[PDB]
C-alpha cells in the first residue's frame, strides 16, 4: 500500500546517482529513495559525509527504500528511455521500468538507513554558488595530502572581519581566496576535510546550481551546506588548530613579473617534461629581456625554453628589474596556480633565491598565492 | 627543498 | 657523418605513437624502450624493437646530414608531443646529445651507443603474399577478440593465419568460442599455418588501419618461425610466431540447425548489454527465451537482483526480429561472447542458428559471407 511509486526524467535521476555515488568512494553502499510531497529524496552517506538530493518527480505512492548505489547508478545509466518508472514492489525488489526493459533490485530495510545528524549551529550565512566554488577552487589544489598532518588535510574557512576565506597549506605553498559577506558574522575557523569540499565543489558547479545560492551553517564538530535550496550536504570537521598563516606574506617584493598565464603554463610544462621524480624543479632565468626556463634530468638530458620580452597580449613579457634572478621551482606548484584562475596574465613578486614568491592575477585581488622556491 | 615555518614539519 | 634534418612534427608525433605502441609488455616500464634514428636518402627511419617485436617507419624529412643515433623511445615521444612547432629540427651534437630544436626551445636527450642497437632480422620467406590493408584489417579485427589469454594453452593466445586453397584464413579460438574470417586471394599461395601472437595482431591491425594505410596494401611474408609485414612500403614489422598447433576447427562449425533468429544487430547487442549489468563476474550469462512473437532476454544477480527485456516480432528495419518456429528455446550465453561478435561487423541484421540448449550458435551476418562465429552456450 504504502510502496513507493514514482515516475522520473532519467537525465535528472542519472544526475542525482552520479552526486549520490562520488560521496561515498562501493558495493556495501546503500542509497535511501524517499517519495514524498511531489518530490524524490535521495539520500547517501558514510562516516564523515551526508547527502540528500530532492529531485522533481510525479509521485505516485508515498514511500521509502534503499538499494545499492552502485548498481541504480549503473543501470540507470544505460536505460534509453527519457522517463523512468520506480516502484517498490516488496519482496520482488524496487522496479526500475522503462518501456521494453525492467530490473529488479533487492531492497534493504530502511530502518538500516541513517537519519542525518541533526545540528545547531554557531554561525549561519549565505553566498552565492560562484563564490563560494571560486574560493574552493582556488584552494583545494594545496592541501596537504600527508595524512598524519591532519590539521592540513583539509581547507581553512574562516572569517576575517566581513570576509569569508578559504586557505590551505602543504608546507611548500598556500592558498587563500576570500569574499565579501555583506552581514557580520561571528568570527569562526574550521577545517573541512578534502573529500568534503571535493564534493560540495562539484554540487555548486553543476549547471542547476552555480547562478544560485549556498547557505552554510556550522558548529565547531559540523558543517552543514545547503545548495540551493534542495541539496544538503552534511560533513564532520577535522579537529586541529590551522597555522597562523598571515607570517607566510610576503609584505614586500624586489622584483616583479608579470607574464601570459597560458604561454608561462605551457612553457614549464614543456620544459618539466625532461625532469625525474624527486627532482622536480625547472630554473626561471629571469631578466629584462628574456625569461629562459630550464631543467636538468639526471641520465635523461636538459631542456630550455626563451621567452622574450613583448607587449603583445597574447605573449606579454614584462620583467622590471636591471638585476637578473635564478630561481627554482618545483613545476606542479606553479602549474597548479596558474591553472586555478582564468586570467590573461599573471603576476609573480620575488625577493631572494630562497623566499617564497607571492603570486597574483590581475583582475582577481580576492586570490593570493605563495610558492617557496627550490634551490637550483 | 625549503619548507614555510610549519612547526611540526616546516 | 653525424644525424641532422628537419621533420614535420605532426608526421614524428604519429610515428613516435606507433613506436610506443608496439614495445609495451607486461612488466616492462616505457622508460627503458630505446628508438633508432637513422637519416639516408631523404627520409627518417625510426626503428623500435624488443623480445617479441621489430618495427621499422620511414617518413620523408630534409636530411641536412646523414647519420644515426638511439634515444630513449618515451622521452622523445612526450617532447615533441608538446611541441607546437610545425617543424622541428633534430641534430646529433654528440657529447651533449640529440638536440631537438623548435622555435624557442632546445631538449638535449643523451644517445646510446648505436651499436648496441640490434637491425631487424633478415627473413629467408617460404611464403610470401599481398593483400590489401582493408581485407587483412577485416580479418584480424574478425578474430581478434576470441584469442585465448589462458597462456598454459599458449597455442591459442594468437591468431591462426592459414591458407585453404585461394583462401587467406585468420581463425581463433578460447575453447568458448570460435572466429573465422577470410579473403579470397588472386594467385594461389604454398599452404601454410602458422599463430600471429595476439600483441603482434593488435600492433599490425593499428598500422593498416591508419588513414595513411587503410587504402593502400600489405605483403605478408612469413616461415615456419617468423612473420614480416611490409605495409604500404614505408612500414615494416617483423614478429615471432607462436610454436604449436592449431585445432582442426572444423569440426567445430554445426552443419545443421533447427530455429534461426533474424535480428536487428545494435538492437540486439544494446539489449544483451544492459540486461548484463544485473549479473556478477563468474555468473556472466544472459538467457534468450525465444519464441515467434518474442524475445526475452533475462539474466540475475545473486544478492543483486534480476532483469528482463521484451524484444517483439517486427518487420522494421531498426527493431527488426524474426524467430520462424513453433518451439521455443531458452539457452543461455555468456553476454561478452555475445557481444563481441555483434561488434566485430557493421551490419544492421545478424542470424543465429541454434539447436538445442546445449549445442553452439553459429552467427552469421547476412552481407558478410566471409566471416563465421560459433559460441558456446552456458547453462541457465
Amino acid at each position: 500500500h504504502h510502496m513507493l511509486k514514482l515516475i522520473v526524467e532519467t537525465k535528472t535521476l542519472v544526475q542525482s546517482l552520479g552526486f549520490a555515488s562520488s560521496v561515498v568512494e562501493p558495493e556495501y553502499a546503500n542509497i535511501k529513495l524517499s517519495a514524498q510531497d511531489g518530490n524524490l529524496e535521495l539520500s547517501s552517506t558514510n562516516m564523515d559525509l551526508y547527502l540528500s538530493q530532492k529531485i522533481a518527480v510525479q509521485v505516485v505512492s508515498e514511500g521509502e527504500c534503499t538499494v545499492s548505489t552502485k548498481t541504480l547508478n549503473d543501470i540507470v545509466r544505460k536505460l534509453p528511455d527519457s522517463e523512468l518508472t520506480l516502484t517498490d514492489l516488496g519482496t520482488t525488489g524496487l522496479e526500475i521500468k522503462g518501456k521494453n526493459c525492467k530490473f529488479n533490485l533487492f531492497t534493504l530495510p530502511v530502518s538500516s538507513f541513517p537519519a542525518m545528524d541533526s545540528i545547531n549551529p554557531e554561525a549561519s550565512f549565505k553566498i552565492s554558488c560562484t563564490d563560494f566554488a571560486k574560493i574552493i577552487e582556488s584552494t583545494k589544489f594545496s592541501i596537504s595530502l600527508d595524512e598524519t598532518r591532519y590539521n592540513l588535510n583539509g581547507v581553512y574557512l574562516h572569517i576575517k572581519d566581513k570576509e569569508f576565506c578559504s586557505a590551505s597549506t602543504d608546507g611548500h605553498r598556500l592558498s587563500i581566496s576570500w569574499v565579501t559577506l555583506e552581514k557580520q558574522i561571528k568570527n569562526f575557523g574550521v577545517i573541512l576535510p578534502q573529500k568534503s569540499a571535493e564534493e560540495i565543489l562539484k554540487i555548486v558547479k553543476d549547471p542547476k546550481n552555480i547562478n544560485e545560492d549556498i547557505e552554510i551553517l556550522l558548529n565547531s564538530n559540523k558543517i552543514k551546506f545547503i545548495c540551493n535550496e534542495n541539496t544538503i550536504m552534511l560533513s564532520k570537521l577535522i579537529d586541529g588548530t590551522f597555522p597562523d598563516y598571515s607570517t607566510f606574506i610576503p609584505e614586500s617584493s624586489s622584483s616583479k613579473l608579470v607574464i601570459n598565464r597560458k604561454m608561462f603554463a605551457d612553457s614549464i610544462e614543456r620544459i618539466a617534461i625532461i625532469t625525474v621524480e624527486k627532482f622536480r624543479a625547472v630554473k626561471l632565468s629571469l631578466s629584462r629581456e628574456t625569461l629562459e626556463i630550464s631543467a636538468v634530468g639526471e641520465a635523461r638530458g636538459n631542456a630550455k625554453e626563451v621567452i622574450n620580452s613583448s607587449q603583445d597580449k597574447e605573449s606579454f613579457y614584462e620583467y622590471n628589474s636591471d638585476e637578473s634572478l635564478a630561481i627554482g621551482f618545483n613545476p606542479q606548484y606553479l602549474e597548479d596556480v596558474l591553472k586555478a584562475v582564468k586570467s590573461d596574465l599573471v603576476e609573480l613578486y620575488f625577493s631572494d633565491v630562497s623566499a617564497p614568491v607571492l603570486i597574483k592575477f590581475p583582475e582577481n585581488p580576492k586570490d593570493i598565492f605563495i610558492v617557496l622556491p627550490v634551490k637550483v | 627543498v625549503p619548507t614555510l615555518p610549519l612547526v611540526p614539519x616546516g
